[PDB]
């Protein structure tokens, strides 16, 4: 049993067979927010969505940023790409955000109804015949059909491993984006610039010398 | 700007009040030496006054005809003219700390209510349980919303005593 | 039922299956009481018919070229005469209120005295398109759906006019000329932070 | 054998009682034809400092 | 604006809507509203003197309001 | 004269259908007409509010000539 | 079955063997339910027929010297008159949308009212090329295969136009002139790094 703190008392709500089936269960819940099974299920869905969104965003920030350091690309910084993209664009940010909110609200409402009732999106005669593929699998937050075209989820032997690689990576991405914000408010440069500046001199270029993270020193 | 007020960085009464405060402090300082404790204390007070006036003007506060800062409590005006730091953010900050305290106290009462002598725990505070609940109360809004959604936050009407009407 | 307003959600038990346009849409449970639901049905049908006529007229005036729906009563406020299809009407605002008040009072009084009749038939259906109640169920669904669509359309007419100042046809042409640059998110009225 | 079991918890239905809608432990039930045979003991005292009272068979419900 | 024409038309219109349109609704509401004098009339619909006075009063108020608004020239 | 209303009918026919107000105003006509304290309380509440209204409107919109100049008045 | 899309793979059990163009290609399991498979089958045949008509029209209009498929409706953007085979047409864009809408609505309504019929026959086959059901299965396979090829061709038309700017005939001549120097890898948008 892997634990987030060797020797600490793992909470009872995270030791049940239902909670142990979740990917990345390390018994980490000091505030006890997952004591309620319904709340735990809802938070599991929230964590999965956060993991996938953070992975996509951090990838979209790191890969183009790393390619910009070399001569492969010329993508601006993540904190300035919005203005540059909206300058030579066909629509203002408000109209684009409205269209985005409508398109995202439709799929988010369908996902919400599936969370409230699993497999309820497969109601016949409701989505032009595509409702048959809108039914998720036996595990909430892991649907098939149009999603997962390669069919890598059909093999159970690697399934338990695959989920472990999705949550963990996602958690790392969730921290990465957080760092991307903090560094932006502490150095004023991009993440690749901060990485290069730290690699040039780690004993003097870190958060202990930025003058913000340690105001008492 | 809002309500016919002017920014404190441009108000003449604001600068006049700053000059008046510095003038009375300097007048009091003129009677002491140059390297004594009252002189250093008065100089520190003067520097604090200058820093306070510069910080209030830098914050973008609105001053009235009296030269004193005025707060904006309307969320629309505060969010539209950059005044959310006056009454909005402190509102949510107080709500978080107040709900924190209330949730921790409620959890302690519910925890000690199932013991042999709850009144004894009410007069003699169980420090380990109180400390554990105080640390676990950081997620009070999420826990409170979950308790409200499950129906365990309130008590049924049949279990609460009432007067004979 | 006509369908499901929320795919996968259970339909309310107070909504009968034979009711036309029954999509199970009642989140606030307004039609829970059987007496209230009975009045709501005729109220919705009457509203749909009035909105259908109103939207058709508002679109017809602008399509033919006699201004929009908002500028139509502008003749009675500052020295003008009513013109129907380009023909001068010899009636002032004082005579219009009396005629309309008496006519609408008589018609609506008879309708109210009938006792909440939704589908009268007979004289109101000279062509006899709903003589048999078997096929009338499908035709009533079309009427209620077009009525709801027309109600939404009239609300949109009022909102778009109050936000921009142009007629429905003029707003449609402007949107066709610039879709991304001319919508509710770009008028500076609907969303204040955009 | 009439009345609630000794040691069980009951809810007081007397409107003018201090412990109305409150749970109390059953101490003893009189076997005669007295008006209030059930004896109920409560954890919280009333305004007079009393913790026990007598109630009728229909004034207490097993809750 | 002819005051006589406006007043006469408003009074006649209100009496007509009170005798041929809202008489049944008023009678149903007056009976369900539950010393007195029975104002029996020979009118086949039961439209008595009290109903005449009430509808004539409403018609006169409407006619004078219309005349007043038209007199304001706006 | 037959025409008019009966306050008991209006009170009895004013109950919400969902039962949010319970029986509504059924029996309220008798408890008001047969109780002089209810009528006195309603009258005093309305008169007190009207007296406050008089004070506010009289200082803000003076109705009598040369009243605003008389500060003591 | 018509074949195997992936050699060595097993065909899905939900795809009938007598279905025309059944290569066992369904990795997403979209046609798992029988009700969805019927609608998708009719939709695929209709899409193939429309794509065949569209690709044939685009190829003919660019081969006859009357512009490409993208510049066809440009006359109603800057002022002009549509020309078919070099003959002027006096119908403006407003009259075209109404007539096309009415005709398409009537034809599609009549087609959909039959209950999703894919092979009506009779009036649609005056030559009787599919009178016997023995040879019907072979010709249906040719129809679905040509339709799939036409759908792929139309997608290629749109993608190559959005990538280069020239028409399908002009792109074919350029590729025939310089195959290594003109392809999807040299447009500048398909491959970003190169
Ligand atoms: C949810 C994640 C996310 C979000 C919110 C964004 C947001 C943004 N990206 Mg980004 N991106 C992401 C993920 C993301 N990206 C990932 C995972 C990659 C691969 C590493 C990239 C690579 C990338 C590049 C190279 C560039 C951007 C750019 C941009 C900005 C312009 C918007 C745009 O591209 O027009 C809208 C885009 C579309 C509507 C999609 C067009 C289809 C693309 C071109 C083909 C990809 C196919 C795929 C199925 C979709 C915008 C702020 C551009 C920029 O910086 O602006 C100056 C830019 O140069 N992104
Ligand atoms: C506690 C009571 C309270 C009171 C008395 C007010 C009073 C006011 N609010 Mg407000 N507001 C409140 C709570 C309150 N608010 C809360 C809890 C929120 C958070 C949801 C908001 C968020 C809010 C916004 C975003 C805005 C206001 C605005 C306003 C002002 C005019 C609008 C109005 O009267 O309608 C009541 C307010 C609402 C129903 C909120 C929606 C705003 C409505 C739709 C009006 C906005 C249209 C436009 C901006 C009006 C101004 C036109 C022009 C002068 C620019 C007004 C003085 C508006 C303003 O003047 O901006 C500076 C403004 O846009 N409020
Ligand atoms: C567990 C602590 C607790 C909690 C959760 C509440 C909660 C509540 N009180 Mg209450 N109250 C408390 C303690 C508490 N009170 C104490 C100790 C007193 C005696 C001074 C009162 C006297 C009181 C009155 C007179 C009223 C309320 C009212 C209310 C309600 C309105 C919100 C409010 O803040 O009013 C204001 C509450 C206060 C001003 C007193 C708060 C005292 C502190 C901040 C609480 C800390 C308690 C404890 C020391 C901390 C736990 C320690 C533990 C971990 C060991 C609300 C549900 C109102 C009501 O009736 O509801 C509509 C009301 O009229 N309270
Ligand atoms: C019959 C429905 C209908 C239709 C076809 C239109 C069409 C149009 N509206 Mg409009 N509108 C509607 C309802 C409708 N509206 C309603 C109910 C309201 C009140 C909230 C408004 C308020 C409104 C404003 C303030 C403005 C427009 C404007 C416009 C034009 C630009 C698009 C836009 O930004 O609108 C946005 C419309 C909405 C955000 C609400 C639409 C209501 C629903 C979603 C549509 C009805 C169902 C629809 C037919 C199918 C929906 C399925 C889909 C969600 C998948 C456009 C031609 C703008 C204009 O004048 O052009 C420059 C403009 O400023 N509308
Ligand atoms: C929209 C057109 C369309 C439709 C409705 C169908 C429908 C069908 N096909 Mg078919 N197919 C098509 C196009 C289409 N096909 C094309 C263009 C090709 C050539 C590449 C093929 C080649 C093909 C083969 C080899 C086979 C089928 C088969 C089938 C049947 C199996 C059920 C199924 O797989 O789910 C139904 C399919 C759909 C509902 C289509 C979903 C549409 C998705 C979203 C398209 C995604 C592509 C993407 C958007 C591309 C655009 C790029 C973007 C950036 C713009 C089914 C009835 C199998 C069969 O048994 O034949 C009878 C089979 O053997 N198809
Ligand atoms: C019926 C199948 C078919 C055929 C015969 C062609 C044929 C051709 N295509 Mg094409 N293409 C197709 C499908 C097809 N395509 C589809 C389905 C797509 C969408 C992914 C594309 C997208 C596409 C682009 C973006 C381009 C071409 C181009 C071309 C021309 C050069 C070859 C090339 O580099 O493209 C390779 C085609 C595939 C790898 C497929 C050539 C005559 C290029 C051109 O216009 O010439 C300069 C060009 O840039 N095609
Ligand atoms: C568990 C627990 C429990 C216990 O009991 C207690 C405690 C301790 C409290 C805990 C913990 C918690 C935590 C840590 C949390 C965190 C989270 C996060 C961070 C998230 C993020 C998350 C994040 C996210 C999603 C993100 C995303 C991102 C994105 C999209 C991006 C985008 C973009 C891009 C691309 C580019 C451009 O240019 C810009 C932009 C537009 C910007
Ligand atoms: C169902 C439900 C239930 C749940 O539970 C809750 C909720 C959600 C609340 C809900 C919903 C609701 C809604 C949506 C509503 C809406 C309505 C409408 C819109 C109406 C209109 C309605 C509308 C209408 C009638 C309209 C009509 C119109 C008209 C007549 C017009 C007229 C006219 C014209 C011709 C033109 C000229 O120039 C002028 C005039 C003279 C002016
Ligand atoms: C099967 C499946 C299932 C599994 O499971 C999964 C997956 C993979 C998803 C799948 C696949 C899918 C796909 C491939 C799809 C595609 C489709 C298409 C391409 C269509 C088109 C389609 C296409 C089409 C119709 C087209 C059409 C066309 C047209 C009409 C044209 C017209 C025209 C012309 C003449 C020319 C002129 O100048 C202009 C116009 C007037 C414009
Ligand atoms: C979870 C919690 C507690 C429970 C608290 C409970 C049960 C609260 C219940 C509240 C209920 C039933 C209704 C509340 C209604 C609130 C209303 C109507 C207030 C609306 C706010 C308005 C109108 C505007 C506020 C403002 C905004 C947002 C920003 C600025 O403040 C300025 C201003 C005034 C405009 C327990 C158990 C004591 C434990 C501990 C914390
Ligand atoms: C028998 C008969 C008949 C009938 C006749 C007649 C002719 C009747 C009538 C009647 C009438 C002819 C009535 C009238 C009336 C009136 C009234 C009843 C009134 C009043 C009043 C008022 C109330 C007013 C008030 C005021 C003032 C004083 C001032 C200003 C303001 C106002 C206006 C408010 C007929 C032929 C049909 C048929 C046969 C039989
Ligand atoms: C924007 C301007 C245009 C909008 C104008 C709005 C005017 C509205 C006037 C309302 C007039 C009330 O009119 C009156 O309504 C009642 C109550 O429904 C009807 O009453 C009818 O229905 C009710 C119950 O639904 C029955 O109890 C009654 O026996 C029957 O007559 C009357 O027959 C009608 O005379």
């Amino acid at each position: 049993r892997q634990s987030w703190l060797p020797g600490s008392q793992i909470p009872a709500h995270l030791d049940t067979p239902a909670a142990q089936a979740l990917a990345g269960n390390f018994g980490f819940d000091p505030l006890g927010l997952g004591k309620d099974p319904v709340a735990l299920r809802w938070y599991q869905q929230a964590e999965l969505i956060h993991c996938r969104t953070a992975m996509a965003g951090v990838a979209g920030i790191l890969i183009p940023g790393l390619l910009t350091k070399a001569g492969a690309l010329n993508v601006p910084e993540w904190y300035d790409a919005g203005k540059v993209a909206i300058e030579n664009s066909f629509a203002p940010w408000g109209s684009l955000l409205a269209v985005q909110l409508f398109l995202c609200g439709f799929v988010e409402a369908k996902r919400w109804q599936d969370i409230r009732k699993p497999g309820s999106q497969g109601e016949p005669g409701s989505f032009l015949g595509f409702e048959a593929s809108l039914k998720g699998t036996s595990e909430l937050g892991y649907p098939g059909g149009p999603f997962d075209p390669l069919g890598l989820s059909k093999e159970a032997d690697k399934w338990a491993d695959w989920k472990l690689k999705e949550v963990k990576n996602g958690r790392l991405a969730m921290l990465a984006f957080l760092g991307f914000v903090a560094q932006k408010y502490a150095t004023g440069a991009g993440p690749v610039d901060n990485l290069a500046a730290h690699l040039k001199d780690p004993w003097h270029v870190n958060y202990a010398t930025n003058g913000v993270s340690l105001p008492f020193l | 700007d809002i309500a016919g007020l002017t920014p404190c960085s441009e108000s003449k009464a604001y600068a006049k009040l700053e000059k008046k405060e510095l003038k009375t402090l300097e007048k009091r300082l003129k009677q002491y030496e140059a390297d004594s404790a009252p002189a250093v204390a008065l100089k520190a007070t003067m520097e604090r006054t200058k820093a306070r006036f510069a910080n209030y003007a830098k914050a973008g506060l609105l001053c009235g005809n009296d030269g004193l800062p005025h707060l904006i409590a309307d969320p629309g005006l505060a969010l539209k003219y950059g005044h959310a730091g006056e009454v909005f953010i402190p509102t949510f900050g107080f709500l978080y700390v107040a709900g924190y305290i209330g949730y921790v106290g409620r959890q302690y009462l519910i925890a000690v209510k199932g013991e042999a002598k709850p009144t004894d725990k009410e007069i003699i505070i169980d420090v380990p349980l109180a400390t554990k609940l105080a640390w676990q109360g950081a997620g009070w809004p999420l826990a409170a919303v979950q308790e409200l959604q499950r129906g365990t936050l309130l008590e049924k009407e049949e279990n609460i005593t009432v007067s004979p009407r | 039922k006509a369908g499901n307003w929320l795919p996968g959600s259970d339909a309310p038990a107070w909504l009968p299956d034979d009711l036309p346009g029954n999509y199970g849409f009642d989140p606030l449970s307004l039609g829970k009481e059987p007496a209230s639901l009975k009045r709501f049905t005729e109220s919705e049908v009457i509203h749909g018919r009035w909105a259908m006529l109103g939207v058709a007229g508002s679109l017809a005036v602008e399509l033919l070229g006699y201004g929009n729906w908002y500028d139509a009563p502008l003749w009675a406020v500052n020295g003008g005469k009513a013109t129907w299809f380009g023909i001068e009407v010899p009636f002032d605002l004082n005579a219009l209120l009396a005629f309309e008040f008496v006519a609408m009072a008589a018609a609506e009084g008879q309708r109210g005295d009938a006792g909440g009749v939704v589908y009268p038939g007979g004289a109101f259906d000279p062509l006899g398109f709903a003589k048999d109640s078997s096929k009338s169920g499908e035709l009533k669904l079309k009427e209620i759906k077009n009525g709801r669509l027309a109600m939404v359309a009239f609300l949109g007419f009022v909102a778009q006019h109050a936000a921009t100042g142009k007629g429905p046809i003029a707003a449609l042409g402007e949107h066709l000329a610039n879709p991304w640059g001319a919508n509710f998110a770009t008028n500076g009225i609907s969303v204040p932070f955009f | 054998e009439v009345g609630p079991k000794r040691g069980s918890l009951v809810k007081i239905l007397r409107p003018e009682s201090y412990w109305f809608n409150q749970v109390g432990k059953v101490v003893s039930v009189d076997q005669s034809g007295v008006r209030y045979p059930v004896v109920v003991r409560f954890e919280n005292q009333n305004y007079a400092g009393v913790t026990t009272n007598n109630y009728a068979l229909d004034e207490v419900v097993a809750a | 604006l002819d005051p006589q024409i406006v007043i006469s038309g408003s009074t006649a219109a209100f009496l007509a809507i009170g005798r041929f349109v809202f008489l049944g609704y008023q009678r149903r509401e007056a009976n369900f509203d539950s010393n007195s004098t029975i104002f029996a009339t020979n009118d086949p619909a039961g439209f008595n003197i009290i109903d005449v006075a009430g509808w004539g009063a409403l018609g006169h108020a409407v006619g004078f309001a219309v005349l007043a608004i038209n007199s304001l020239q706006g | 004269f037959g025409i008019g209303h009966r306050m008991q009918a209006i009170l009895e026919a004013h109950t919400p259908p969902s039962g949010s107000l319970g029986a509504g105003h059924k029996g309220l006509f008798d408890t008001v007409n047969n109780s002089l304290h209810f009528q006195l309380g309603l009258a005093l509440a309305s008169v007190g509010t009207i007296t406050s209204l008089v004070a506010q409107h009289m200082y803000s919109l003076p109705p009598y000539a040369f009243q605003a100049i008389d500060f003591t008045t």
